[PDB]
């Protein structure tokens, strides 16, 4: 199972992006997808989580309002929506699945991360 | 007797949304039919009396309506105080019955817990036991998963856990974990370590200690 | 063309004078003759103007004639009774508050010059002018359900002050406008425990108390019905002598029987410390062709006899006794002994 | 300001009888209706039964011959009394004035406005145990608490510093273990520049056994 990302770049302050991650091999429908960040220097930070359809999608203080995460099981694709980039928001997204259906963390797959940099 | 039904069960929304339980009676009980709220650890409080007025003092964000046999109750703008039970009971007939009640849970933020460990105080050593206890503090969502690896020895069957009821002000759960040794089993190993994994981590987080050190 | 009892007026100055300076003592009560007269005055002072002007009417149906300034300033006999004796009358009410009153005289000319006056206690009207035809429902009923509650609540912190136990004067029918009996039995005694001492208010607690589990209008279980210019109440047990006195309500108005339960209508004392009645069994109006009796043996109770509580009926409760300190307010000590002393008149 | 307490033994042997009792202040019992109602551990209301101001009580048909309700006015109580009890009696339980309505139809309308604290008490053959309090010593933000293990029946008060420190506290609820006895933790949160500075002492109260400790958590 490999979990594939693309849509990050350079915006400048303020802008908005749509990052994306494809899925093989296995069916996200039946898991909860993550979304994590990671600034140079700090540690992996939460950002948001959808979970199965119906579950609802939970976000972080630094994001809510901001970001939005959706889901597209047919094409076993989850999106990230960010508008109202600020220059923190400059890290390196990745995305897991949580292997435990009971919503546990077991965050076991992850993808490659892209760069996601707002500067001006 | 008249028995009454509430759906859903149980709910969780967002702090400002429109929340609204069903009470269904199995016969008609024109509009004798009353509302309560009982948040955790308190007896119910009565709000909504005759279907739809209210009680005084009752804030303008709850509502009840409903005639005959089926009855709605509405909080407009769902505040995070409001956590609690709420449950439907109908008067027109002896004896009184109430609902099975439904769950108001808060939807909020992610937060990660907070992990604290904290080995067997003295005292207890002189009982022939030994209770290791781990703490999660102020997290959300409420699934959460524990595990006590001891020697590094994943441990099954010798741990309880408990989970307090969400707070009325910052909306977040707490969880505790005692894993029970006898104290010849505790002294036969170093290291006591509680690894917990929780949405808001990227990484399970561990804790650990060693006997004596 | 205003129907004014002027006679009312003079009894009711004879009784201020003779009870001015009588000291309210721990049993002190209001007696039948003073009873009577308050009685009269009340009833007498909705006659004078029973009715709203056709270009000022309330929509909500409210009686705005006996609350309102504007109706009460051109009431011939509200006229007549401050004018009374060069208003002397007048003068030593203007003089009275709740929180001063320690004599009889004192307790009855405030309380019923209030009533006839429109007046809360606080000197605020009932009902503003500018609301005679107001559609507000809520609001109306607010302020016709503090009129009507501060009554009975004024005269049970006098009861605590006083340590009294049988002083009683009652809300008339007409200041019960949508108003909860119920609400106002469980506002009073919710908020001052003092009320609930089993010597203080005793009568005030036997008046709200009934009011409090019988409703005013009972509709397909109501036996009987009372109507006084207009203003109709229905029961459906005994009718004890304080709900109908404290009421303002008379045997000779309009009783109307919905059953064929027999009903006991006490009007007047005999000379034998008995009480003389009218039985009625028929269903339709029941009228009392007896004569009106005076201020000293006019009687108003009514015993239901139904055989489908009981204790409202009782003789020695369903009638005041004239001995205040034997005066009935609770089933515990409710007795029904004495009716050989008793006469039927049909 | 009419205030209820429930009282009453928190312990009760199978096939006994049930002795509970509800302090009424601030009025009369005469005055108003009144109303028993449990509630087992995560389960819904039950109505047990009412009495009206006269005294005459009626009682929940499910427990129809098992209970009995009186009223004493010279004490300005009301007791409630449940024989051949079992499991399925372990419960809190509450008392609660019945506020009533008979202005909008001649069938009664009643509400339960004003509740007591409620009582628990459990139907175990068992014994009642004092609990022993053992200390969470801690090593930004550090966390300390006790542990209160071993103790018979529900429930436990614990506060901190008597009643001072109520910000951060989580006490958890019991949990049952294996030997039949129940055991709770309380911990709480405090800034790590007053582990030295402030004193912090858990009182842990046990009713069914008369057991009141004070333990003085430090690093």
């Amino acid at each position: 199972v490999q979990l594939q990302e693309s849509g990050g770049g350079l915006v400048q302050p303020g802008g908005s992006l749509r990052l994306s991650c494809a899925a093989s091999g296995r069916t996200i429908s039946r898991y909860a997808m993550s979304w994590f960040r990671q600034a140079p220097g700090k540690e992996r930070e939460f950002v948001a989580v959808a979970r199965r359809s119906g579950d609802g999608a939970f976000y972080a203080d630094s994001v809510q309002g901001r970001f939005t995460v959706s889901r597209d099981d047919a094409k076993n694709t989850v999106y990230l929506q960010m508008n109202s980039l600020k220059p923190e928001d400059t890290a390196v997204y990745y995305c897991a699945i949580d292997s435990d259906t009971f919503y546990s963390g077991s965050y076991d797959y992850w993808g490659q991360g892209t760069q996601v940099t707002v500067s001006s | 007797d008249i028995q009454m039904t509430q759906s859903p069960s149980s709910l969780s929304a967002s702090v400002g949304d429109r929340v609204t339980i069903t009470c269904q009676a199995s016969q008609d009980i024109s509009n004798y039919l009353n509302w309560y709220q009982q948040k955790p650890g308190q007896a119910p409080k009565l709000l909504i009396h005759d279907a739809s007025n209210l009680e005084t003092g009752v804030p303008s964000r709850f509502s009840g309506s409903g005639s005959g046999t089926d009855f709605t109750f509405t909080v407009s703008s769902l505040q995070a105080e409001d956590i609690a039970t709420y449950y439907c009971q109908q008067y027109y007939n002896l004896p009184f019955t109430f609902g099975p009640g439904t769950k108001v849970d808060i939807k909020r933020t992610v937060a990660a817990p907070s992990v604290f460990i904290f080995p067997p105080s003295d005292e207890q050593l002189k009982s022939g036991t030994a209770s290791v206890v781990c703490l999660l503090n102020n997290f959300y969502p409420r699934e959460a998963k524990v595990q006590w690896k001891v020697d590094n020895a994943l441990q099954s069957g010798n741990s309880q856990e408990s989970v307090t009821e969400q707070d009325s002000k910052d909306s977040t759960y707490s969880l505790s974990s005692t894993l029970t040794l006898s104290k010849a089993d505790y002294e036969k190993h170093k290291v006591y370590a509680c690894e917990v994994t929780h949405q808001g981590l990227s990484s399970p987080v561990t804790k650990s200690f060693n006997r004596g050190e | 063309v205003q129907d004014v009892n002027v006679a009312s007026i003079t009894a009711f100055k004879s009784m201020i004078d003779e009870t001015w300076d009588k000291k309210i003592e721990a049993n002190t009560c209001i007696s039948r003759k003073h009873r009577n007269i308050i009685h009269e005055v009340i009833r007498d002072f909705m006659k004078a103007y029973p009715k709203m002007d056709e270009n000022k009417k309330s929509p909500l149906g409210a009686p705005m004639q006996w609350l309102t300034q504007y109706y009460i300033l051109k009431n011939e006999y509200h006229k007549t009774m401050l004018a009374y004796d060069n208003g002397s009358l007048n003068t030593k009410f203007k003089t009275l508050n709740i929180y001063m009153i320690t004599n009889v005289g004192q307790y009855i000319l405030y309380i019923v010059f209030c009533i006839i006056s429109g007046k809360n206690h606080d000197g605020t009207p009932y009902i503003y002018d500018s609301e005679i035809t107001s559609n507000d429902k809520n609001f109306i009923n607010e302020r016709i359900k503090y009129a009507c509650k501060q009554i009975l609540h004024g005269q049970l912190t006098i009861a605590l002050r006083i340590r009294n136990k049988f002083m009683f004067i009652g809300s008339p029918m007409y200041l019960w406008f949508n108003v909860n009996g119920s609400q106002v039995y469980h506002d009073i005694y919710d908020r001052n425990a003092g009320f609930h001492n089993k010597e203080i208010g005793r009568l005030l607690y036997a008046f709200m108390y009934y009011l409090s589990i019988s409703g005013r209008f009972l509709n397909d279980f109501a036996l009987l019905k009372f109507t006084y210019l207009g203003e109709s109440w229905t029961f459906s047990l005994s009718v004890p002598e304080y709900i109908l006195y404290g009421l303002g309500y008379s045997v000779f108005d309009t009783i109307e029987k919905f059953s064929n339960d027999a009903i006991l209508v006490y009007i007047r004392t005999n000379n034998r410390n008995g009480y003389d009645y009218v039985e009625f069994n028929k269903k339709g109006i029941a009228k009392v062709t007896e004569d009106k009796p005076d201020n000293d043996k006019r009687i108003h109770a009514i015993r239901l006899i139904n055989d489908s509580h009981i204790h409202f009926g009782f003789r020695n409760m369903v009638i005041i006794d004239n001995e205040c300190a034997n005066i009935q307010s609770s089933a515990e000590n409710a007795t029904d002994t004495g009716h050989h002393q008793d006469s039927k008149i049909n | 300001q009419v205030q209820l307490q429930e009282s009453g033994p928190g312990l009760v042997k199978p096939s006994e009888t049930l002795s509970l009792t509800c302090s009424v202040s601030g009025g009369s019992i005469s005055t108003y209706y009144w109303s028993w109602i449990r509630q087992p551990a995560g389960k819904g209301l039950e109505w047990i039964g009412l009495m009206y101001n006269s005294g005459s009580p009626n009682y929940n048909p499910s427990l129809k011959s098992r209970v009995t309700m009186s009223g004493d006015t010279s004490k300005n109580q009301f007791s409630l009394k449940l024989s051949s009890v079992t499991a399925a009696d372990t419960a809190v339980y509450y008392c609660a004035r019945l506020r009533y309505d008979f202005w909008s139809g001649s069938k009664g309308r009643y509400y339960m406005d004003v509740w007591g604290k409620g009582t628990t008490v459990t139907v175990s053959s068992a014994s009642t145990k004092g609990p022993s309090v053992f200390p969470l010593a801690p090593s930004g933000t550090a966390a300390l608490g006790c542990l209160v293990k071993d103790y018979f029946p529900e429930p436990v008060t614990v506060s901190w510093n008597s009643g001072a420190l109520t910000s951060g506290v989580h006490t958890f609820p019991a949990v049952l273990q294996s030997s039949g006895l129940y055991s709770l933790s309380s911990v709480v949160t405090v800034p790590s520049s007053s582990l030295g500075t402030q004193t912090y002492i858990c009182n842990v109260n046990h009713k069914p056994s008369n057991t009141k400790v004070d333990k003085k958590v430090e690093p």
